[PDB]
């Protein structure tokens, strides 16, 4: 599907030197067209099958609106190591939650929240529809496409993304034993699960401006244990409340898939939505370096929602050996 | 003693010339992880750079803390430290503190999703978990955080122990003991022990223990196994508002284990009964379980080492941050590498 070209990139594009940020393998440089002068941004990864992938399925996703459009893939020895420049249609407007934190305040209201929730849900939907699942849906990748009022919001970093298996799934028994079931192993049910969690969580931070999440220092209520605090979820919807609960059901079997979502009346309806006014936009400004912290859990709780299909196997036990393994061994 | 700048995980790494192909590892969530190769020793390590060391007092404690203990912890089965280092020439440059530990590259969350794990597997990898508990708690210390995700495995089936910093924001807390979670009693280093229980539940079943929502769901969960208190342990509880939530429950005695887990070795099964205990004062120790018959091919009294605990050299000592980015500094100088 997607052709890579072989030139040197500097053909085509001026590659300025001025930086756009700082990403995982990549330091993101701007640059420019030459025969168009357009403005866009160039990502790097090392040029290994990891990187390929990333870069298949992201091409695939491009053509989504709501997902950051790749525009060229250039092979380029970079200080003599292979790499994959990638070139990406530039994300002036910064994070999302970034934005909704600057304001007026001109209030953040509910339906706004569920235009912006089902931009995500689109972006979400197709990916799913074709079979790909993002798995690192969180605030530092959701960007909008300018500092303007008619700025899109774009999904963007596959680094994570991965194809899945579609497999309409075990609707989960009313009735069941005492005791504990076998596990049936198979792993691509943390795949588009991941996702639908993301959407969730999100959502949720979206309406309050905190967490789902517990506190270390046990139970100015800053984290839902869970649970909606008031004032702030006093006057949101319980029908929106039902919805963050299908989503973050702790079972990936049993807890809502997208086309579910997408037909929930809060994001389909997006429009006749109650319109009511939230203290997200508040909050978010409250203690700056408390984000902080919202996205370091968000993003470790990510990791352990999905599965690291690049990790070792462990050996059958009688074909291990190690020097602990071996001193037992030998006394047994 | 030299450098050299990379662009790793939206940060700046500039890290010595021995370690080589930094390739970013882990989430990147509380500090970022490069594998590598370390050449002036042969083998691959892995070099995390915290994250925000120095940005409050609760942070720049909380990094002093850390780094205090990982340089006492010597244990085949807690996570060593191989060296530590900072780019900076003096306390004014001081910015960023980076680890170097010895590469595993398998956590059990992970494995315990890919793998059905076999009997002998997980009395050997909860053995492990047992032998650096007991040398922790020696040293008098509560790790306080023990999940699936903070037990570094490897294919040889080596298990170590990761991540302290809680001896902030959590996601679940399926693993914490119900003391430390509403906290009426207060705690044990049994508290540890606890996860241990659950931990080894989710080995022998491929499920999760206690998956609650909200503190209520997960209590409601943990109560549903191990039955709700009688009158004994309910005295020794705390709260007023937590006395009553339990009265004002269907009062449920102890289901029998061995009728939950079906298929079980017997034996862990019976481990399992004394680990996930509701009162703490009677929970089964660290040391005692060892002891215990499940672990028969691997106990050895003669090779279970303890450690010399260490002090509280500040700890306490409420200092700005300018304080701690100083104190922190010196243990980073003052360190010296492990026997080569």
């Amino acid at each position: 599907g997607l052709q890579i070209k072989k030139n040197a990139i500097i053909d085509d594009y001026k590659v300025t030197s001025q930086v756009l940020g700082l990403g995982i393998n990549g330091k993101v440089l701007q640059i420019f067209n030459k025969r168009t002068q357009e403005k866009f941004a160039l990502k790097m990864l090392q040029d290994c099958p990891k990187a390929r992938r990333e870069v298949e399925l992201h091409w695939r996703a491009s053509q989504c609106p709501h997902i950051v459009r790749i525009v060229d893939v250039y092979e380029n020895l970079y200080a003599g190591r292979k790499c994959l420049l990638i070139v990406m249609e530039c994300l002036d407007g910064g994070e999302l939650f970034s934005r909704i934190q600057d304001r007026g305040d001109q209030a953040f209201t509910e339906r706004e929240a569920s235009e912006i929730m089902k931009s995500i849900g689109e972006a979400i939907q197709y990916l799913h529809s074709i079979n790909i699942a993002h798995r690192d849906v969180k605030p530092e990748n959701l960007l909008y496409t300018s500092k303007r009022p008619n700025a899109i919001l774009k999904l963007t970093d596959f680094g994570f993304a991965k194809e899945t298996t579609s497999h309409n799934s075990l609707t989960t028994p009313c009735y069941t034993p005492y005791y504990v079931a076998p596990e049936v192993l198979g792993p691509e049910k943390y795949d588009k699960s991941c996702d639908m969690w993301s959407l969730g969580v999100i959502m949720y931070i979206l309406l309050c401006g905190y967490p789902p999440f517990y506190s270390n220092h046990g139970l100015r209520i800053r984290m839902g244990q869970y649970e909606f605090p008031n004032p702030e979820w006093s006057e949101v919807s319980e029908e929106v409340k039902m919805l963050i609960r299908n989503l973050l059901k702790t079972e990936p079997t049993q807890r809502m898939t997208i086309t579910e979502f997408m037909n929930h009346p809060w994001i389909m309806q997006s429009t006749k939505v109650p319109q009511t006014p939230l203290h997200t936009s508040r909050v978010l400004k409250e203690d700056k370096e408390r984000w902080e912290d919202v996205k370091e859990e968000m993003t470790s709780a990510l990791a352990t929602m999905r599965v690291d299909y690049e990790q070792i196997k462990i050996k059958k036990i009688e074909d291990a050996s190690n020097p602990l393994l071996l001193k037992r061994r030998k006394k047994a | 003693p030299t450098f050299y700048r990379q662009e790793l995980n939206k940060t700046i790494w500039e890290v010595p010339e021995r370690y080589q192909n930094l390739s970013p590892v882990g989430s990147g969530a509380y500090g970022s992880v490069c594998a590598a190769f370390d050449t002036k020793t042969g083998h691959r390590v892995a070099v995390k750079k915290l994250s925000r060391p120095f940005q409050s007092i609760i942070h720049a404690k909380r990094t002093y803390r850390e780094l205090r203990l990982l340089k006492h912890m010597k244990h085949e089965n807690v996570i060593g430290l191989l060296d530590v280092f900072t780019p900076a020439r003096s306390l004014e440059e001081f910015n960023d503190v980076y680890l170097v530990t010895h590469l595993m590259g398998a956590d059990l969350n992970n494995i315990v999703k890919c793998q059905k794990l076999t009997d002998d597997h997980v009395q050997f990898l909860i053995y492990q978990i047992l032998r650096g508990l007991k040398y922790i708690h020696s040293a008098d210390i509560i790790h306080r955080d023990l999940k699936p995700s903070n037990l570094a495995v490897n294919e040889d089936c080596e298990l170590k122990i990761l991540d302290f910093g809680l001896a902030g924001y959590v996601a679940t807390r399926w693993y914490r003991a119900p003391e430390i979670m509403l906290n009426w009693m207060h705690y044990n280093q049994t508290v540890d022990i606890w996860s241990v229980g659950c931990i080894m539940a989710e080995l022998l079943t491929g499920r999760t223990l206690f998956p609650g929502t909200d503190h209520i769901d997960q209590l409601k969960l943990i109560l549903r196994l191990v039955g709700t208190p009688g009158a004994e342990l309910l005295k020794k509880i705390s709260s007023e508002s937590a006395r009553n939530y339990i009265q004002s429950l269907a009062q449920m005695p102890k289901m029998n284990f061995a009728n939950v887990f079906i298929g079980a070795n017997p034996l862990a099964v019976d481990l399992l009964e004394k680990m996930l205990v509701l009162d703490s004062d009677k929970r089964i120790t660290a040391a005692q379980a060892l002891a215990h018959a499940y672990f028969a091919q691997y106990h050895d009294p003669d090779d279970e080492p303890v450690a010399d605990p260490y002090d509280q050299s500040f700890e306490s000592r409420d200092l700005l941050i300018d304080e701690w980015k100083s104190l922190t500094y010196d243990e980073v100088i003052s360190f010296v590498p492990p026997p080569l």
